[PDB]
RNA sequence: GUCAAGCGUUCAUAGCGACAUUGCUUUUUGAUUCUUCGAUGUCGGCUCUUCCUAUCAUACCGAAGCAGAAUUCGGUAAGCG
RNA sequence: UUGCUCCACACAAUAUAGAUGGAUACGAAUAAGGCGUCCUUGUGGCGUCGCUGAACCAUAGCAGGCUAGCAACGGUGCACUUGGCGGAAAGGCCUUGGGUGCUUGCUGGCGAAUUGCAAUGUCAUUUUGCGUGGGGAUAAAUCAUUUGUAUACGACUUAGA
């Protein structure tokens, strides 16, 4: 149709951190339309990709992906924790991210 | 969800307002906030005026252009109380005040687009009745604010510009709705009530 | 203190050979748990009797509920407290339908409006006002007239989504 | 010369009151009032729909405009009696509100397949409905 | 305490026409028509039988309820000021120097003048207010009297009269001078 | 600043106020040797700017044991000398 | 040493504070309103709605192919057009008419595979450049000279085919 969006948009808030002490290598993540810790264990193990372009073509493409997974939920309000195999390079703060269904169960 | 976001700030409480819109911007959210000559603060406006007294006594002794700058206009307090709950200084709190623009009274594309509210920020909703508040138009004018009988003309001139458009756009879901009544009983209306729709 | 529970306590203040079968003193305590019960048991008998801890026993624990949970009762509260700058008797009432819920109420009303906290706090006595027009307070007289009915203006909606589109309304 | 005093409706915590729990054990029960204990707190009992009688702040209930016939203080028994004498689970039924609340349930109950049923079924009458916009 | 209801009662008679929307009290009658805003309180009026309207404060503290009788004083003040109607009395008192007081028109504008007040060559200048009628008496020497539908505007206006004519710089125990009010009253009165 | 025995023709408090009592200032004068001995140029003056208000004058007021004139007590006030 | 700009389509480079169905327009009140309707046109009567957008619109087709009809005269896209309105930052909103596709409103026929069990699996929008073929346009400033209403130097202010 006009859409075919098999992933759920989310947001790369911030890493995971204290007031002062970032934690690079978790990312807390917000899931659209997520706003509980119960309705966000639905999305733990799903796969996240943060789709991005450049201007260098390298295997026929000039779009690049990084890939990780929700591992946890994140406070009260259906902020998740997602890992990410190289680390979200903290410019994209506030950027979109893709939450795919896959591995699904339900 | 949307790409971005306009806010009517009628009847909004300053701080609950700029709070929610601080933290919409670094998540990513472009906001636009307008009617920012008819936001509110708590308090009588005597109470608020001395507030700005206050703050417009503090400056830079050795050169007054160096220190902090004492702006006028309802979009500039609403900035300024947005500033400092964001962080201004880095580069990711310049992104973030980038994707903000705020106006007074309902400007072009503006005045044509779906507007908003926050239920967190709303006075109605948030102050007890039997509170004074100040409207910010009023404490504006009296800091040093020109153009409040400006925008009061051409809001009033807005106004009647978009009462004459629902006019027309209620005669229109006239003859939508009395259409689908009449499309009701049908045997797909009938299957679409089961289906919950 | 999620909720209070009222217990009875008995103590005994342990046999002697002089003493076989002392005297087993009861009392009534609002508390969280039975670990508090016991605690409020010693302290309160340390103002009473040639007794502490170390030279007494608890010989039984067991809570008390309340008869009729589902019955509205117009309670009086009989409270001894410490105030910053001496101690007071004090009376109130408080309409409830539980013992251990009155006293919720108290702890709350103390605590708001004398900054009375739990330490300072003796509670002297709680009884059920069995009659109407024995009740004194008019703040608990308000909601004992016939046929009362009364409307909640500024209807205060919550929301689970942090924009509107709709301008809402407080009618109610 | 007719006084015009506007007429500044209120449904009120009263005894018979016809309440909706919105938080709870329950979420979604009706239940009515039964006396009223302070000015936020109110017991109330849900005899037909397993509510428990219970002291309840008016903070995790609705008030409905139901109201029946309910004396002051009557116990279990009596407020089930009263209940299904005044029918009020029908009234409440035949409400634009219960049928919302229902219409969430059924469109959040639809399966994937019947969401396609939905899709083909709306299009037929959106081709009823656009031609009739043109003919009047 | 914040008790539960707090109620009080207007009497609207025989001639009087009150309507009510949201907070804006209209009150028609006899002898004109008058608005208040009553915006500002949060009470709930009620109409009961057509020569009566309650007014009445849910879940009040002891500043909401004394706002209550407020506003049936207010309202019964419009509907006094417009079946009987308000009148002020004001004599001139002076030593020395009469008070020149004559009813002027600058500009359209309807002002009072005040000559002479202590022997002042400054003329002062009291606008009169709508609906206030200025009059000033025959049979009753040196006595103005101001006539309207509004207890506000009446009294206001014969506040003004009063106000500008303030002594300056003189024992006022002694200097007795001015303007003042000696009687406030009703227009068809009897 | 509280209290008020008394002063103020009678009258505690217009203006005062004992015996007590509670605070404020760091510009007076006293206590640490905290910093400075591989040196922070030591008083007064002149010049020049700004700030405070615990206000002398000026603006507007309230009180008097304020008739007037002149005073005295007090308020807002550092805009301007 | 055919330079400049605009329009369209052809290709390179450039990047992206972050497209992935739709930013979907009354105003006012909140101790009150919205919508429908009726009349005497009101601060009116009657009905009805809220209790969240959990909406509404859109939405099926090789990322959406090729093709056959039925019904209706509707919906939608592109390009031309007609008229009106909009100056707060208008730069958009509403219209008239023809052409041109598409139509899943309904019923058919053919295609799809091997990306091998998943790899964003590339579909957006900016800046530029080079190329094509179509239009348009045909200057200034600065130095150097000069003035002194100006000036430490710059700067200013004047004058010169
Ligand atoms: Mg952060
Ligand atoms: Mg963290
Ligand atoms: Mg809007
Ligand atoms: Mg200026
Ligand atoms: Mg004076
Ligand atoms: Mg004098
Ligand atoms: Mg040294
Ligand atoms: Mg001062
Ligand atoms: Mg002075
Ligand atoms: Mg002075
Ligand atoms: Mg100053
Ligand atoms: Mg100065
Ligand atoms: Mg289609």
């Amino acid at each position: 149709a006009e859409s075919h969006r098999l992933y759920v948009k989310g947001k790369h808030l911030s890493y995971q951190r204290s007031k002062r002490v970032n934690n690079p290598n978790v990312s807390l993540i917000k899931i659209e339309g997520v706003a509980t810790p119960q309705d966000a264990q639905f999305y733990l193990g799903k796969r996240i990709a943060y789709v991005y372009r450049a201007s260098k073509e390298v295997r026929g493409s000039k779009i690049r992906v990084m890939w990780g997974k929700v591992t946890r939920t994140h406070g009260n309000s259906g902020v998740v924790r997602a890992t990410f195999r190289n680390n979200l390079p903290a410019k994209t703060f506030g950027a979109s991210v893709r939450i795919f269904l896959y591995p699904s169960n339900i | 969800v949307e790409p971005v976001v306009v806010i009517d700030g009628k009847g909004h409480l300053v701080g609950r307002l700029a709070s929610v819109v601080a933290k919409q911007l670094l998540n990513g959210q472009k906001i636009v906030v307008v009617r920012a000559e008819e936001l509110n603060i708590s308090g009588e406006f005597f109470r608020n005026k001395l507030k700005y007294h206050d703050f417009l006594r503090k400056a830079t002794a050795f050169n007054k252009t160096r220190g902090p700058f004492h702006f006028r206009a309802p979009s500039r307090i609403f900035y300024k109380a947005l500033r400092g709950m964001v962080s201004h200084k880095t580069a990711r709190g310049k992104a973030a005040l980038e994707r903000l623009k705020v106006f007074e009274g309902i400007p072009p594309p503006y005045d044509k687009k779906k507007r908003v509210v926050v239920p967190q920020a709303l006075r109605v909703l948030r102050l007890k009745p039997g509170r004074k508040y100040t409207t910010l138009g009023k404490l504006s004018t009296s800091v040093g604010w020109k153009y409040e009988d400006v925008v009061a003309k051409l809001e009033a001139k807005r106004k009647v510009s978009s009462a004459e458009y629902y006019a027309k756009k209620r005669a229109f879901t006239k003859k939508v709705a009395s259409a689908n009544a009449t499309a009701a009983e049908s045997d797909v209306a009938k299957q679409l009530a089961a289906l919950g729709y | 203190m999620a909720h209070f529970k009222e217990y009875q306590v008995i103590g005994r203040r342990l046999p002697t050979e002089s003493v076989p079968e002392p005297k087993l003193f009861r009392m009534r305590i609002f508390a969280s748990n039975e670990v508090i019960a016991k605690s409020r048991y010693w302290y309160f008998l340390q103002k009473l009797h040639k007794v502490k801890k170390a030279s007494g026993e608890i010989v039984s624990i067991n809570q008390i509920n309340e008869a009729h949970p589902t019955k509205v009762k117009n309670f009086g509260v009989w409270v001894r407290y410490d105030s910053r700058s001496g101690t007071h008797n004090m009376y109130k009432e408080i309409r409830d339908v539980s013992r251990v819920a009155a006293v919720e109420t108290l702890y709350q009303d103390m605590a708001a409006r004398h900054r009375a906290r739990f330490r300072s706090i003796h509670i002297l006595k709680v009884a059920e006002i069995e009659k109407t027009a024995d009740v004194k307070r008019q703040y608990v007289k308000q909601f004992l007239t016939k046929d009362l009915k009364f409307p909640l203006p500024h209807r205060v909606q919550k929301s689970t989504k942090t924009f509107s589109y709709k301008r809402p309304s407080t009618f109610y | 010369t007719d006084s015009i005093v506007k007429a500044s409706n209120w449904r009120l915590v009263e005894v018979g009151r016809v309440v909706l729990i919105k938080k709870g054990q329950s979420a979604g029960k009706l239940a009515a009032i039964v006396e009223i204990i302070d000015q936020k707190k109110v017991l109330i009992d849900g005899p037909k729909a397993g509510v428990p009688r219970q002291a309840i702040n008016l903070g995790q209930v609705v008030l409905t405009p139901l109201t029946f016939a309910l004396p002051r203080g009557a116990r279990t028994a009596t407020v089930s009696k009263k209940w299904a004498a005044a029918a009020v689970c029908e009234k409440w039924a035949a409400s634009s509100w219960a049928k919302k609340i229902a219409q969430r349930e059924r469109r959040a109950a639809l399966t994937d397949f019947e969401r396609f049923q939905v899709m083909v079924l709306r299009k037929q009458k959106r081709y009823t409905v656009k031609k009739a916009l043109a003919k009047a | 305490m914040k008790y539960i209801q707090t109620e009080q009662q207007i009497e609207v008679p025989e001639g009087v026409t009150v309507s009510i929307k949201s907070r804006i009290v209209k009150v028609v009658g006899p002898r004109g028509t008058l608005t208040k805003n009553l915006k500002h309180i949060d009470v709930t009026f009620t109409k009961v039988n057509n020569q009566l309207i309650k007014v009445a404060v849910h879940n009040g503290g002891r500043k909401h309820v004394a706002a209550l009788r407020t506003v049936k004083s207010l309202v019964d003040n419009m509907i006094t000021g417009v079946t009987k109607g308000y009148k002020y009395k004001m004599r001139y008192v002076y030593a020395h120097f009469p008070i020149n007081v004559n009813i002027v028109e600058k500009d359209g504008a309807k002002f009072i003048e005040v000559r002479n007040f202590l022997g002042d060559k400054k003329i002062r200048n009291v606008p009169v207010r709508d609906g206030v009628t200025i009059e000033f008496s025959t049979n009753v020497k040196d006595e103005i009297v101001l006539s309207g539908n509004s207890v506000e505007d009446v009294s206001q206006n014969a506040a003004d009269l009063q106000q500008i004519c303030r002594v300056r710089n003189k024992d006022i125990r002694k200097f007795l001078d001015g303007i003042y009010v000696s009687h406030k009253g009703f227009i068809t009165e009897d």
